[PDB]
């Protein structure tokens, strides 16, 4: 939970790493907010 | 023809996209995507 290098001991499940490229699971971007979207209707009831 | 594709498919993001539960249930089955999702980045190798 430190450094990628450590990402890689995990991945690979032993405290040394041969030369190469590796990774796990992708990270992805969050939300920053919530958009609600809807119409902006006119008809209104005759309560009045 | 000579090679196909390089697909690359991340089991997480496909079974348990943005949720915890079914990522925790499926922590249950040991390394069945991950090991498939490393013959597919042989497969790649392969290819090149």
């Amino acid at each position: 939970a430190l450094d990628p290098l450590s990402e890689t001991k995990c991945t690979l499940k032993s405290f040394t790493v041969e030369k190469g490229i590796y990774q796990t699971s992708n990270f992805r971007v969050q939300p920053t907010e919530s958009i609600v979207r809807f119409p902006n209707i006119t008809n209104l009831c005759p309560f009045g | 023809p000579v090679s196909m594709t390089k697909t690359s498919v991340d089991c997480t993001m496909y079974i348990c996209g943005d949720s915890t539960e079914c990522s925790n249930l499926l922590l249950q089955y040991g390394s069945f995507c991950t090991q498939l999702n490393r013959a597919l980045t042989g497969i790649a190798v392969e290819q090149d």
